[PDB]
């Protein structure tokens, strides 16, 4: 079963397929990575098979990167304008981080304001406490709750949500801590997260 | 891998 490592959804259709990197194995919605609606590759014209190879941006550059915004090494990355790397999901959820091209989600331009938040909050969900003050934490978005976590640490716990397009919320990406989360949403998100972990390995 | 657009209905 294919799960997108950015949004943890499992729907895969001809318009938005969940694809897989043929080197590191990560799986992602075309539309969650800016690789949607692109013509078949030139290597693909050869084969008569129904599929063509695909590689994420980090593998295209021969790196197994770390993220400027969190301590996790898993998931899928985009290059920054300074030659560093960030998770797609970190860039979506961290305030003040935007994509320079929304259609292809590239590149990511991090600012002095982003860097001044490094280590500024302690991640309350880090399993390795040695990294709880690396990177940049987001907070719970319920009321004035001041609970902080890395984006990818919240993702694992099933805490990242995305508003539907019809809801017309300007920033549709939000997170709640466990105290304020939707219990059903957390259930299926952790389930898809765990299936994604078993899938890659 | 990725499914070619030619093979997408
Ligand atoms: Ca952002
Ligand atoms: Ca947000
Ligand atoms: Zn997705
Ligand atoms: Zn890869
Ligand atoms: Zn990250
Ligand atoms: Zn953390
Ligand atoms: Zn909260």
């Amino acid at each position: 079963i294919l799960i997108c490592c950015v949004c943890l959804g499992d729907n895969s259709e001809d318009a938005d397929e969940i694809i897989q990197c043929d080197n590191c194995g990560v799986t992602v919605h075309e539309g969650c990575y800016g690789v949607d609606g692109e013509s078949d590759s030139i290597m693909s014209s050869a084969s008569e098979n129904s599929t063509e190879p695909w590689f994420c941006d980090a593998c295209k550059n021969g790196v197994s990167p770390s993220c400027e915004l969190c301590p996790s090494q898993d998931g899928i990355f985009k290059e920054t304008d300074a030659g560093r790397w960030v998770h797609v999901v970190c860039a979506l959820y961290v305030p003040g981080v935007a994509f320079g091209d929304i259609d292809k989600l590239r590149p990511v331009t991090l600012t002095e304001m982003n860097y001044s938040k490094y280590g500024a909050k302690e991640c309350s969900l880090c399993e390795d406490t040695r990294f709880a003050r690396t990177g940049v934490c987001i907070s719970c978005d319920a009321g004035m709750c001041r609970s902080f976590f890395h984006v990818t640490c919240a993702q694992r716990e099933g805490l990242l949500s995305e508003a539907a397009a019809e809801e017309d919320i300007a920033d549709p990406f939000f997170a709640y801590c466990k105290q304020h989360a939707d219990r059903f949403d957390r259930k299926w998100k952790r389930k898809n997260y765990l299936a994604l972990q078993s899938y890659c390995k | 891998a990725r499914t070619k657009q030619t093979a997408r209905k």
